[PDB]
RNA sequence: UAACCUGAACAGUCUCAUCGUGGC
């Protein structure tokens, strides 16, 4: 048994639904019911004499994907109707392209560093943010600082995001009255 | 660009020219290149003179 | 009394030696022309 | 990619072809005996004739080199150039070189093998073409100047990357460097394939088995604190344990015993894996030192076994196989040793398998559990299946005297098991 | 090539996991814990002081916290929402030790005994107004007991009837332990050790059906340990010496019924297997009382040295497989040492565990659940997934 | 061990190890046999504590021989493990010299323990 | 948030059944809604991860059916303190809802399956599943 | 008189003029002395021959004052042999390390 | 009666050490 790629697709959406080798090629395309299509490639062997017994494990290559759950919120990122921000119940914020579907990219949730230098809390096993109730994007100062302000399900602070970097921001705005965020806005 | 090829008169050295600017003189049968110069105007052709030591 | 049986089962457990990073680093010095059964009991002395 | 990268690839392909005098000198001065200024002036006839002398010496020491005198050391091979024949002739002579190297891996302490493989280094360029097999064959000799010499002249493979600060150095690689070399996974797959060819062609020698087992148990020791690396590592070293147990050498069998005992005490393996491991241990047990190591190995592998199901009766096939390899006198004697091994859970499983599968040898289980002391759950399960033995078959003096032993010690416990199932007056009326 | 001694190869080619699965383990794996963090137990209602003592209920899901702000709070704990059951503020009486007592006869009393640096000790009778009584009479022995701080509650049998009653045990000045009734407050007996009494613990051992025996185990500062049989008159049965150990702060037993893992039913009383003597340098000797009740200079099975300042808590988990060393002197000084292997778990606590300055610790009797109270006034709560 | 003269009883060894612990907190002791003999040579030791627990005791019983030349008090305690705990290191300590000081906070405790030592000489 | 995880009245609103956590294990208790007509004993779920997903009062030995998260419907009498009968499906899927009409119990599964049980016969009568209904709760 | 000297003195015992010039001006003292010609220090190489000159002087102080101060001594080399085993495996564990990165 | 020691008893207005720089 060469290798096992575990959790290559979600079991709840069907597992790996079709996997096929492109023939003559060391690349295999998988697709699952979680709205995802991946490719995995076999690199050539690392031993220069044996080869057939030292099989390097398959690594990841390109993939396309979308939301695995129906989206819960929708906004347009700019006045040109090129990108649109889209948040789903599977707790991901995607930025989908209306012009060319290769440009669709998941906004990353990799947090910044704390401003003073203290530790940030949270679980070690990183999971995605609670699913997005509302959002408000105003790209007047885009690239300059935080640009999207978003409000999640049953939590008392609103995160920010940067659409230029396509990532989370440094700030989570609290409500200061122990109430969940019911709306967000931002000025132009 | 498209590469004009040229060999030395004994087959030891190879001289390639890109159409864009990339001229490389090399020992194609070892792995030794001895000139890789990017002359950013459109080059057309090259040749060795009497050696791998000079090329036009 | 299944809790009492479970407590006597976890009570009849004896202290063992665990493998460290460096429980076997000092064997290369004396793997020279000794026999393999002497190596086996030299390992078993480390494990016990 | 870039042009200098693609040209480095074509240099690495054309590494061995001498395309002028300076490359021929730099490429022919790589000797294993002489220094560069002598080695560059030597011929093929000179190094061939004294390598043929050394192969005659090596062949009268060990007579399996005569066919290498027929093919690899013949006089057609003076003019045989390596990089002028096709891939099929290349793979023919490269498994010829692999055969010579894993035959002469054992002989590396005596100078005829140095002067003989000098000709493989200088004619067939095996320091740069067949280099992985050369390193893997002489890996044992790493404190020695012959491994210093092959490291000085070698071109190092990408799997052997940590030896790159010990090439052209005056000090030998250290043991921690050897464990860092073995700690990779692709290197572990490479070395286990090398051992598979060794075990297949019957060339495993005891210095190699010692070095291999030392580096393996140090890999397990280094990875003893990350379970995902141990779990990546289990079907490699247990596979090589199966392939060492599936051979005839007592030395390689107890090498596999060492690997199995360290690996089972490093992580708690599955019960069925431990049982199949003891089946593979017993299925080829022929020696005596192998029997000593096999009994100690099966005892520790059953000791390192937790949960509901540690001390069941081991099944009928494996129990009668363990009987055919180890009878009663062997088990009783080994328990009577004053060094006191820890044989608790295995001896409990053994006596319960006797009570389910033999039903004649109960005086011996009285004597052996008189010898060694057990725990409360062990003797509780023993007396429960003795109670079931009394209720299935008629209760004679051997079962009666067993219950006299279980009355003479810990009578409250046998009362507790009878009250959990049965009655004391009813059991005394039974027997 | 082929169509379809190989037992190991076949079992490896079929298996994919290679370790014990979930519940066919029944005893803890060493060196790697499995411990999730729950909601902080006193997060619902904050504490106004360092949390000086902490005890779970023997049966109910209740956690009693208490500290120098002279109030004691009971929390219904669960995973999500640890709420506050009730809360009683004793004015002018800062509390230092607070214990759920639950008798063995009817298991229906549910007293809370609490005490601080005072010449009295309160006893709240749990009734879900609040009826509390005050013990303030040492019946002739007030000179040798000037502060009710260090008490422990235990069970005692009459040994001519099979009638048990609770005793509280007060650690006094000279070497004295004053044992007195937990309902009437009558001074029953006293046990004097020779030196500076620093700590003590209670061991029980069964004798027959329905009879057990209570042993008080009291340690000098120097390291010498007295064991008093006190189901008879409080007379010494064993006197031994701790190997090493010069400033001795805390002794504990474990592996059976301690005062912190209490038995609900008299037939469920067990003999303790382990005994840990933790010292001022952070050294914790560990003795195995399945063989170390005979030697009279017994050697420890291991001396742990992992945390370097003064041992102020050391508690055994109810199964008796983890010991918890803890120090209130520096921050984050808590270790969980697995035993019998006597090896500290290396994956918890990490550098980011919000342990704080650990000034109390408690183990749940059923759930497998740590509560750790620090000097900021926070009980943090963890669940061990082996249980 | 028989040849470990004056050995302390429990009360004297408890107060010896108490003054060792507070001298270790005041950084006023030299722990180890070689450092004890260095303080013996330099004449800056108040008294020497040794352990009657080392398996060769002859690695110890040489600093008595230059204690009785400089008439500095010396004493034996029964446990090298407990002496190491008192000195406040993680290793067993075989001998320890409490060094001299005249502005020391624990000067009175050092003097009381050394008088109790030189009563039994 | 509330500690009471599940709760339901009997018909006529005379008793309240309620599932709360008790130090990592679920417990099911019944209280009378007026004392003028405590109840200190609970059903204890003995596993730390087995939990009640739904509950329904039956209507005459009075009982609760507790739909668990391991493909079981426990049937638990309240005057006594044991689960009297353990209905089980063939699976391990948590069950999202139950109901009953008379003696005929019906239940839905996390694999969107319908099961029918008979309280008078203690048997799984029917098992089926229907198209385009795929997230039933 | 050699037995009642500390192990640091037994380390530097031969190198008195280098020692006292390197103390009377504030320089770095020698590390070998007369003990440099021991076979173990010969086996060491680098700065760890200073290191095992130190550990060899420590174990040599142990063995030397055992020999001078024992009365039930047996002339059989037992304490010196266990001390030599300690020094040899210490020399092994600091010749096994290497300052290179592999 | 006291003195002294001692329990987690310096340190957010951060405390302390050491080497320097400029003017305690």
């Amino acid at each position: 048994r060469i290798h096992v790629l575990k959790n290559i697709h979600r079991e709840s959406y069907g597992g790996v639904t079709q996997a096929t080798f492109l023939n003559g090629q060391p690349i295999i395309v998988t697709s699952g019911g979680d709205n995802s299509l991946k490719e995995y490639v076999f690199d050539p062997s690392l031993s220069q004499g044996s080869g057939d017994v030292v099989v390097q494990p398959p690594r990841y290559l390109r993939s396309r994907g979308g939301h695995s759950q129906p989206p819960s919120y929708i906004a347009f990122a700019d006045s040109q109707s090129h990108f649109m921000l889209s948040a789903s119940k599977d707790r991901s914020l995607w930025s989908f392209s209306l012009r060319k579907d290769a440009q669709s990219q998941e906004m990353s949730q990799r947090l910044h560093k704390k401003q003073d230098g203290g530790r940030v809390g949270g679980s070690t096993i990183k999971s995605k943010f609670p699913e997005i109730v509302a959002l408000a994007i105003e790209n007047a100062r885009i690239g300059e600082w935080e640009n999207i302000i978003t409000a999640h399900k049953d939590e008392k602070f609103a995160r920010t995001w940067d659409m230029r970097n396509k990532r989370v921001g440094r700030w989570t705005f609290d409500t200061t009255d122990d109430g969940f965020v019911k709306s967000v806005a931002m000025s132009q | 660009g498209p590469y004009h090829i040229k060999y030395a008169k004994n087959g030891t050295h190879l001289l390639i020219t890109g159409r864009k600017g990339h001229v490389a003189s090399m020992d194609w049968r070892k792995g030794q290149l001895r000139a890789e110069l990017f002359l950013n105007e459109t080059c057309h052709s090259a040749t060795y003179l009497q050696n791998e030591q000079y090329f036009a | 009394d299944e809790e009492d049986i479970a407590l006597e089962f976890i009570n009849g457990e004896k202290k063992d030696k665990l493998v460290n990073m460096n429980s076997f680093t000092s064997m290369f010095d004396n793997i020279q022309n000794v026999q393999m059964d002497t190596f086996f009991d030299r390992v078993m002395k480390v494990l016990t | 990619s870039s042009l200098s990268d693609q040209l480095a690839q074509v240099a690495s392909n054309n590494a061995t072809v001498a395309l002028d005098r300076k490359r021929r000198q730099k490429l022919h001065s790589a000797s294993l005996i002489y220094n560069s200024k002598t080695a560059a002036t030597q011929d093929y006839d000179f190094i061939f004739e004294n390598a043929s002398k050394a192969l005659e010496e090596l062949s009268q020491i060990e007579p399996k080199f005569a066919i290498f005198s027929r093919t690899l050391f013949s006089e057609s091979s003076i003019s045989l150039d390596r990089n002028v024949q096709t891939k099929e002739e290349i793979k023919d002579l490269d498994n010829a070189i692999n055969a010579y190297l894993l035959l002469a891996s054992s002989k590396w302490y005596l100078a005829p093998t140095l002067h003989a493989t000098e000709w493989l280094v200088r004619r067939f360029q095996i320091h740069v073409k067949n280099t992985e097999m050369l390193l893997l064959s002489t890996l044992n000799y790493y404190q020695t100047p012959v491994f210093k010499r092959i490291l000085s002249i070698i071109k190092l493979p990408p799997l052997f990357n940590c030896l790159s600060n010990f090439v052209r150095s005056e000090k030998p690689p250290t043991a921690l460097t050897m464990i860092k070399l073995f700690n990779d996974m692709d290197f572990l797959k490479l070395y286990t394939s090398y051992l598979d060819q060794c075990i297949k062609h019957n060339a495993t020698y005891t210095n190699q088995l010692l070095f291999t087992t030392c580096c393996f148990i140090n890999v397990v020791a280094f990875n003893s604190n990350n379970d995902e690396k141990l779990n990546q590592l289990v079907p490699i070293l247990l596979e090589i344990s199966a392939k060492l147990l599936a051979s005839k050498s007592k030395d390689c069998q107890i090498a596999a015993h060492t690997i199995l005992v360290v690996f089972a005490t490093a992580l708690p393996l599955k019960k069925t894996i431990i049982l199949a491991a003891m089946e593979t241990i017993l299925s080829n047990l022929d020696a005596k030192e192998a029997k000593h190591s096999a009994l100690l190995t099966i005892c520790k592998l059953f000791q390192t076994l937790k949960g509901q199901g540690n001390v069941d009766q081991l099944p009928s096939k494996i129990f009668k196989l363990f009987d055919s390899k180890f009878d009663t006198v062997s088990i009783l004697t080994f328990l009577d040793k004053e060094d006191k091994p820890v044989c608790d859970k295995f001896i409990t499983s053994y006596t319960r398998s006797i009570a389910r599968y033999d039903r004649s040898k109960l005086n011996i289980i009285l004597s052996l559990l008189k010898k060694i002391r057990l725990e409360r759950y062990e003797v509780r399960l023993i007396i429960t299946d003795l109670i079931y033995l009394s209720e299935i078959l008629e209760d004679k003096s051997q079962l009666v005297e067993l219950f006299e032993y279980f009355i003479s010690i810990n009578e409250d416990l046998v009362l507790k098991c009878l009250k959990s199932l049965g009655l004391t007056g009813e059991l005394f009326e039974i027997r | 090539d082929e169509s379809d001694i190989n037992a190991l190869t076949k079992i490896l080619s079929t298996t994919y996991n290679y370790k014990d699965t979930l519940s066919n383990s029944k005893l803890l794996p060493p060196k790697k814990l499995d411990i999730v963090r729950l909601k902080d137990a006193n997060a619902s209602h904050p504490s106004h002081s360092a949390i000086q003592s902490l005890s779970f209920h023997p049966s109910k899901p209740l956690l009693l916290t208490g500290g120098y702000d002279k109030t004691l709070r009971i929390y219904h704990i669960d995973g999500k929402t640890n709420h506050l059951v009730t809360s009683l503020h004793l004015v002018g009486s800062p509390i230092q030790t607070c214990t759920f007592y639950t008798s063995l006869s009817n298991q229906n009393q549910q007293n809370i005994f609490t005490a601080g640096r005072r010449r009295y000790m309160h006893s709240w009778d749990l009734s879900l107004t609040a009826k509390i009584e005050k013990f303030s009479r040492l019946y002739g022995h007030e000179s040798t007991q000037r502060s009710f701080e260090n008490f422990k509650v235990a069970h005692l049998q009459n040994s001519q009837t099979n009638s048990v009653h609770g005793i509280v045990l007060l650690q006094g000045n000279n070497g004295w332990i004053n044992i007195l009734h937990s309902t009437s407050g009558l001074w029953l007996m006293g046990c004097k050790i020779e030196g500076v009494i620093t700590d003590f613990c209670i061991d029980y051992q069964p004798i027959s059906r329905g009879k057990f025996r209570t042993i008080l185990i009291a340690v000098n500062a120097y390291g010498e340990v007295w064991e008093f049989d006190l189901n008879k008159n409080g007379h010494v049965i064993r006197r031994w010496k701790d190997q090493g150990g010069v400033g001795i702060t805390k002794i504990q037993v474990g592996g059976g019924t301690t005062t912190t893992c209490p038995a609900l039913q008299i037939s469920k009383i067990k003999q303790n297997r382990w005994l840990a003597v933790g010292s001022e340098s952070g050294f914790v000797n560990l003795y195995d009382r399945n063989n170390a009740m005979t030697s009279s200079t017994p050697t420890p099975v291991a001396a742990l040295d992992q945390l370097t300042t003064t041992i102020s808590n050391l508690q055994f988990s109810p199964d008796g497989q983890i010991l918890c060393m803890a120090s209130r002197a520096v921050k984050d000084a808590l270790r969980l040492v697995h035993l019998p292997s006597c090896s500290v778990f290396s994956n918890w606590p990490t550098s980011g565990t919000p342990l704080g300055k650990v000034t109390s610790v408690a183990f749940s009797p059923s759930g497998g659940l740590l509560a750790v109270g620090n000097e900021q006034g926070k009980v943090r709560l963890w669940k061990l997934n082996h249980y | 061990n028989p040849k470990a003269f004056p050995l302390a009883d429990a009360a004297l060894t408890q107060q010896i190890l108490d003054v060792v612990q507070q001298a270790a907190n005041l950084r006023q002791l030299k722990k180890g046999a070689n450092e004890a003999t260095k303080t013996l040579n330099r004449g800056i030791s108040e008294f020497i504590i040794m352990a009657a627990d080392c398996e060769p005791i002859e690695i110890l019983l040489h600093l008595p021989l230059l204690c009785e030349d400089k008439n500095v008090p010396y004493v034996f305690v029964p446990s090298r493990v407990a002496l190491g705990r008192a000195c406040g290191v993680s290793r067993p300590v075989i001998a320890a010299s409490i060094t001299t000081n005249d502005a020391s906070a624990i000067k009175t405790q050092i003097y009381a323990v050394k008088d109790k030592i030189e009563t039994l000489l | 948030d509330s500690p009471v995880l599940q709760s339901a009245y009997d018909p006529s609103g005379q008793y309240l059944c309620y599932v709360t956590v008790a130090l990592d294990k679920q417990r099911v208790g019944v209280q009378p809604t007026q004392r003028a007509t405590w109840n200190e004993n609970f059903l204890y779920l003995e596993d730390s991860k087995l939990k009640v997903t739904c509950l329904k009062w039956v209507n005459d030995t009075v009982a609760i059916i507790l739909g668990m998260n391991n493909g079981e419907i426990w049937l638990y009498s309240v005057l006594a303190n044991e689960v009297t009968y353990k209905f089980t499906t063939g699976n391990s899927y948590e069950i999202k809802d139950i109901d009953l009409m008379g003696n005929q119990l019906w239940c839905i599964d996390s694999s969107d399956a319908f099961y029918q049980f008979d309280l008078l016969q203690f048997k799984l009568l029917q098992h089926f599943r229907i198209n385009n209904c795929v997230q039933l709760n | 008189s050699l037995a009642k000297s500390p192990a640091s003195t037994i380390q530097i015992l031969g190198a008195e003029k280098a020692l006292f010039r390197a103390l009377k001006t504030k320089h770095d003292t020698p590390k070998y002395g007369l003990l440099y010609h021991a076979s173990l220090v010969g086996q060491a190489t680098g700065k760890n021959k200073g290191k095992i000159a130190r550990v060899l002087a420590a174990k040599a102080a142990v063995s030397l004052r055992y020999d001078a101060l024992a009365e039930d001594r047996d002339d059989s080399g037992d304490i010196g042999l266990e001390s030599r085993a300690k020094v040899e495996n210490r020399l092994s564990q600091l010749e096994g390390r290497d300052l290179r990165t592999t």
